[PDB]
DNA sequence: GCAGACACTACGAGTACATA
DNA sequence: TTTTTATGTACTCGTAGTGTCTGC
């Protein structure tokens, strides 16, 4: 089996959430994080054929520029990860699953709280201005009949007080009212469009990205605050 | 200058407002002031028997047996938790100091001996050239001045001087006046 | 009276004070903070210890709540000198639109390599000492560099004098006992909450943190005044057979203590100092010192230990 | 059964780690602190240390949350440096669990002494987050945890029951024990020997069981197996009646005899003499053998240290 | 069925054992072992002396050799913290991949700095307990910390029973004859062969050591049974000038026999105790035995033996 | 006779370079040459305690004879940093020529490298089949017990009467050429077997001798000693830590040195004083201290002649 | 005398191998380390005018990259050196030789055992897998009859088992066999088209690399292996 | 396309603690 | 009124140097 840079770039991805991996056979993959805090899932181009734990998935993917971008790969009998190149060949050890932090299956969403969508357009802009604007976490409320993102700085600000930047992403149908904070830390996804799956149960409560490739959840802020 | 009335802004803000760090840090380093300590209280109560009682402060076994170290009376207490001491509680090390050494008062000055920096350099030369650690090449050095001229070999070794080895030896530019000192006069 | 923060189940923090006359203090303390907050504008200041949970951090907040200030709250940790660069130095320059003080509370501010952090604070301090004031929390000065306290007033905390000690339990028993009633835990004997208080008296944090623990029943009955005045581990066994010269109780006594004995020898010196005569003082650190210190080489253990029981029953003459 | 068995482990006494607070075999009114905890549904910030290894502490720490239902991150504590806990720790202490779980940190071994300036760190976010999540520390030494975490949690103390809790869970661990050989296959001839390996190592349930393994070499546990656990492997006559009639030559040639193993040796000589020999000779005895047991490993010929000690006592003894 | 290595000349190192029977143990310990290498799987273990070569690190191989472990061997001194954290948790981690039991054997552990190391190794290893088990291998146990002699099954060598000295004797003899024969070294007297077993008992390293010396002819012969058995000497250059009680010569007696002490220390006892009166065998066995108790300590060692001529000149009445 | 004609000072340009130019006992020769026969060397200690019966010559010499490769090391300087990098860069390398390589740690005594010397205790057995150590000593108890297990111990200083009577005949042969390259002029032989005679064990400083003669080419420890008579004590409580630096040669030049200066019933004294100090060092935890205390007792209780 | 920018370049890289270096007159330099170990020598262009012994080699070079480059760097009037610039002049100090441990033997490697190439772009890739792959160890020798390279892990792999990496470098055709294992420490080349000359007869021996820009030659570690 | 600018690493400074 | 041992190990900070990759 091999792999092309556009599944790769995913994984590189994937890396900064579970430095960590454990995937098998299929056009899924899957990581979440340690902590309990993040998770995605993706289908993709290149096709996996043997389980596989990886310890160190950052650098792997780092051995992988190492040789041209066609080598083949598979289960070595030495049941490790044999990249083989056209003169060369690498041998990455397979490290034991016990140890890589991965989810043994997937879990459907609860059918969504509330709907929206995010252009990608608009998501660069979003982190774009993070940068500039030492923005470190959102809140996704109902302003006038429409759904509005809100960046702040949880560092100066402390209670989320005052609004640095302020998305306008749909409108709002139904009426319920809530808000949902995000620590920005806590989104790693590869850029592109999204459509946005809130959820709460009270007490309970997450948050769903849906993209082309690959679905994202992370954890709401410990008083995301709503009526559902 | 222009402009022609500024309350002096200090140099401080000016440091900040024009935002380039690398004055704001000279600024900074301004203050730097490096003393710290306060150990002469816990010597002072050991000795005039006032009452500390630790616990709160930083405490350094070290510290404490050396500066007794200096008066005679003490000794014996000290030699004691020198011995025994290696192990035992610092609020215990000090509790015993309270009911030992018995009467009160030090002044301050403590036994520091005077180096040649040059003699050390000297050994600390021979003791490399040769591969033998201090004592021989303190006899080296007797005997080589007293034939095979010291003037001899201290040429031939002013080879390596090399300023990490200064280093080892003094540490100020009292250091630099020993790199000249044996390119000399040989 | 009390402030109720309930957002918090752990209960010590629960009960967090609001305000600067909620907190329990020496009185000239108590007294320097009103005559401050009365000023309406609030000094560059230091609240120090070293023992913890004495309310330095609590009337931090307490403080800027009194003036009303804008207030920036910080882990001293996480003040590196970028931050100041950063975060701090917007903030202080901005302008407050409301026209309040502002200020910058950096807590536990003792760590030692933030002292480059701190110089670079002391030119600031200065630059932008008419805007908004600084309030440093800390465990132990000695983390403080000197230009920092010589441009703060220091308050030093938890070293009441005599007499403030005496009010500030009564106001301690005071405050606990409101709590109960605020908490639904019934109070059979008053003498185990007087008890509560004196027993860990600096940390007030502990103190309520006890009342959690003790609680379990929903009652403080006598039956709880023998927990709190007791003691679960103890040495008594040993202390008791030492004075007694006895040997054969001694004896016996060695194996049980074998099994840990750093900790033991530890707890023997502690407790033996109280229980002995000055001289016998000087003794009992040379016999038990020289006992730790050849543990290691000793091949039997337990005998050890029986050794310097039979050298301790000896020599020491008990007051 | 009454037990959890890991099953992915064969290593042992990893293998029958409890699960719940109740399998842990606990002092009376510290189980009773635990079952008020995970009653009251909710975990404070808590520390448990031992300092004497094996009590259960970090057993403990896994049941508390298992009881509670937590939401829980399991730390090295040698792993938890300042970065550490500004980055992973931070992000799980702020996210919301979405099951309304407490959330719980445990920092197992937390005891070391480089890490005081990620515990410096620490003092100040243990406030900030409270209201999500609890931290439970682990240490086997107190004073490697600075005193503001002290002042900050409840401090519960391992391995020093009453004297009666002593007896209850001795009794416990001895029907824990025999109830792990049931399903090893060991089987027991003495229960003598379960009794004395209990006795034996009694703060440490880990090494306890440790010992089991190492003693069932052979499968079964019978009386020849308790003569190692208690073992004595001694008579002492021949130096005890040598000592007696005060003889020298004789003394001077059975000291190479015993000076094969000297703390075992050593042991007994304290343990018979002290019946036969007058009172104040118990006192000079202790004296007398003490100095010599702790000199030894100084000592550079063991076998004339040996007839040191002996000479010694001849001369001083007076026998009953 | 003895192995060789035979890239070794240094011969202690070439007859260094493959398997646990090739071993020379204690029977209890043998039998302890091949339970171990039975049950296929192979727990935390520490093998500690403290007498050096009783065959630890010898043993530690051969278990992962019976069990066919996937062994990395680690010099307990190069094991610092950065180490566990890096390249072996990487090992522990990973997975063998022809399920091979998993085992990091860390030799001569027992070093004082590795404190932090070993502390960091306990959370280590219950963490990757399924995977791989830690053989510790150590001289001095007390340079192990307590919690990881909780982790692990204590196995303490060379302190056999009487019976087991008897036998190991034994079967130590058959061995170095054995090793003649591959070494073509021409045994004339067996008697020299028990002799060099029972001389260093405990220590099997230095027992074969001892034969590489001894065979410079390529013989053991009556003539070597002397050497073997024989001297240090008598005493009597030091007896007499201590009678005489002069001193330059004590002095300059005592650089002579601070070769090997505690073998000198033995003789003066046994000599001395003929040649001198009665009170004065009792004060001579305060004056050795104290003198003897010290060495070690001691960190002059020639003057330590000029301080016991000194000391007894002085205090020995003479018959 | 062998000269290294760049060497500057005595004892380092005539040092013997071969086993057999070596002056020593019979039996310790023969285990020399066997063992420069088998033409592997062992790991192997020599020890004095006396200094200058040449082991570390002998330690070049074996070296010499077997054509080892060899690093040659202060022992002081070998921490275990040093034995982590070059030493093993050395013992794991090979050498081209197919030569033994050997380490040479000379005076390797002192226990503030105790935590080298265990690091040191499983290097021996890894690289055993390349390279093999030898250890100088002057005080054995300062080589820790496994590495003594782990080699030959050969100790120097008991020769026969007969052996002396030769030895001392061998090198004043052997002073006597020194002089002949050195352009010392002999006036009287008389004074050349005197020099042998007084300093007889030691042959070093029975060379360094010969240099003090230097001067005219025809044929310490003073401010402790002093500051002993004195009385005085700012001066010995500064001493301390200069002779803290190596305590047991120190409190061996200390006995040596004050026998000679001091009253007799001041001997038996300074015994027990030096004695019992020498013998507690090593519980004592500040060693710098314990050198004060030693000389505060010595100051008080000695009569000087 | 004028040393150029790429003779100082073989200057930073000969103190890679000894704190101090000995070259004298001519038009080559070589080096060695005080542990007899490592081998370098090269032929530069610039024209070395006269003998000299420096206590510190990488300190020397340091005193050069900041004067121009005139740079006539002479004796000193007493035995030191005189760095001439354009417009200053500088004094570095001159070791006695017994200061320094130089060669002394250009011995001529005797004759090579197996003869191949290596493309410096391939030193690349090993010099570089090495390091995050966690190499300290290879063995040069013959697979499917070409000379392959192995990388292993000396600590984790005791005995140079699992191979962590290997290399194709054109087959050996000569009918010998042969496993010469180099301890990745002592290399130091700076990388380059690299002749691979290497020698042994029964056990001693070494492997010597020819460069265009410089000779490189060391040690088989203890074990290795080979019948010529 | 290349700068710019970002993210990462290596190093030196200061602190610390256990041993001797 | 006085003032810091030597070796080995571990950890945090700031900064400078190093390398891979993208917007106007
Ligand atoms: N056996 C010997 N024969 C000749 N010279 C010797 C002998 N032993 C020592 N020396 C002299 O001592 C010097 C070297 O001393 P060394 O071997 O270091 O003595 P030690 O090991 O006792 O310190 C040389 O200069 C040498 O001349
Ligand atoms: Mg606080
Ligand atoms: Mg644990
Ligand atoms: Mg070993
Ligand atoms: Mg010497």
């Amino acid at each position: 089996m091999k792999l092309s840079k556009d599944t790769t770039a995913l994984l590189k991805n994937f890396a900064t959430i579970n430095s960590g991996i454990m995937l098998k056979s299929g056009q899924f993959i899957m990581t979440r994080a340690v902590n309990g805090t993040t998770y995605a899932e993706a289908n993709i181009s290149d096709v996996i054929d043997f389980d596989v734990a990886i310890y160190d998935l950052n650098g792997f993917l780092g051995i992988l520029s190492l040789v041209n971008d066609d080598a083949e790969i598979s289960q070595s009998e030495d049941g490790n990860i044999k990249i083989a190149d056209a003169r060369s060949t690498i041998f990455w050890p397979a490290a034991d699953p016990s140890t890589v932090v991965a989810p043994n299956k997937p879990i459907p969403f609860p059918v969504a709280s509330a709907v929206t969508e995010i252009k990608a357009e608009d998501l660069q802009q979003l982190l774009r201005v993070s940068r500039g604007l030492q923005i470190d976490t959102i809140a996704i409320t109902v302003k006038e009949g429409k759904i509005v993102i809100n960046g702040f700085n949880k560092v100066e600000d402390s209670a989320l007080t005052r609004v640095k930047y302020s998305l306008t992403l749909g409108d709002y149908d139904g009426e319920n009212t809530f808000n949902f904070i995000i620590n920005m830390a806590n989104m790693k996804m590869q850029p592109g469009n999204y459509k946005l799956l809130l959820w709460a149960k009270g007490k309970q409560g997450a948050a769903k990205f849906e993209g082309e490739h690959a679905n994202y959840v992370v954890a709401l802020e410990a008083d995301s605050t709503h009526d559902f | 200058s222009l402009f022609k009335d500024d309350i002096q802004l200090n140099e401080h803000q000016v440091a900040w407002y024009s935002k380039d760090w690398t004055a704001v840090q000279s600024a900074a380093d301004s203050f730097k002031e490096k003393a710290e300590n306060e150990f002469f209280e816990i010597i002072g109560a050991i000795n005039n028997k006032t009452k500390c009682s630790i616990a709160q402060k930083d405490y350094s076994k070290f510290m404490v047996e050396n500066a007794l170290s200096q008066f005679p009376e003490c000794m014996p207490a000290v030699y004691a938790m020198n011995l025994i001491g290696s192990g035992l509680s610092d609020e215990a090390h000090f509790n015993y100091l309270m009911a030992a050494v018995p009467r009160g008062k030090r002044y301050g000055k403590w036994a520091k001996l005077v180096e040649d920096s040059t003699e050390v350099l000297i050994i600390k030369l021979l003791a490399k050239r040769y591969q033998v650690n201090t004592n021989d090449a303190i006899n080296y050095k007797s005997i080589l001045t007293k034939n095979g001229k010291l003037p001899l070999v201290l040429k031939e070794l002013k080879g390596l001087v090399t300023d990490d080895f200064l280093k080892e030896v003094t540490k100020n530019v009292k250091e630099q006046k020993q790199l000249k000192k044996l390119a000399l006069e040989w | 009276m009390i402030t109720v923060n309930e957002k918090e189940h752990i209960l010590e923090q629960k009960y967090r004070p609001s305000t600067i006359d909620e907190c329990i203090l020496p009185a000239f303390d108590k007294e320097t903070f009103k005559s401050i907050t009365s000023k309406g504008k609030i000094p560059h200041i230091i609240l120090h210890s070293p023992s913890p949970g004495t309310g330095k951090t609590t009337v931090a907040k307490a403080l800027c709540h009194d003036v009303n200030a804008d207030m920036m709250f910080v882990n001293g940790s996480d003040c590196k000198i970028d931050f100041v660069r950063g975060p701090l130095t917007n903030f202080a320059s901005a302008a407050s639109f409301d026209g309040r003080q502002k200020v910058i509370v950096i807590d536990e501010f003792d760590r030692s390599g933030l002292a480059e952090s701190q110089r670079h604070l002391r030119s600031f301090m200065e630059a932008y000492s008419s805007n908004c004031s600084i309030i440093i929390t800390a465990n132990n000065i000695d983390g403080i560099i000197k230009p920092l306290q010589s441009r703060c007033r220091v308050i030093t905390f938890g070293q009441p004098t005599d007499e403030d000690k005496i009010e500030m339990m009564k106001q301690m028993i005071r405050r606990l006992t409101e709590i109960c009633k605020h908490e639904g835990i019934a109070i059979a004997d008053m003498k185990v909450v007087a008890a509560l208080v004196k027993k860990n008296f600096p940390d007030f944090r502990k103190t309520i943190g006890e009342l959690d623990s003790y609680s379990s029943k929903g009652v403080l009955d006598a039956g709880i005044l023998s927990l709190v005045t007791n003691d679960r581990g103890a040495i008594d066994d040993v202390l008791e057979s030492l004075k007694n010269k006895d040997v054969k109780q001694l004896r016996a006594l060695a194996p049980k203590y074998a099994a840990d004995y750093s900790w033991f020898v530890g707890k023997l010196a502690e407790e033996i100092y109280s229980r002995v005569t000055p001289q016998s003082i000087i003794r009992m650190y040379e016999i038990v010192g020289e006992n730790n210190q050849y543990h290691g080489i000793a091949a039997n253990t337990e005998l050890h230990l029986a050794y310097l029981f039979i050298q301790l029953a000896c020599e020491m003459q008990w007051k």
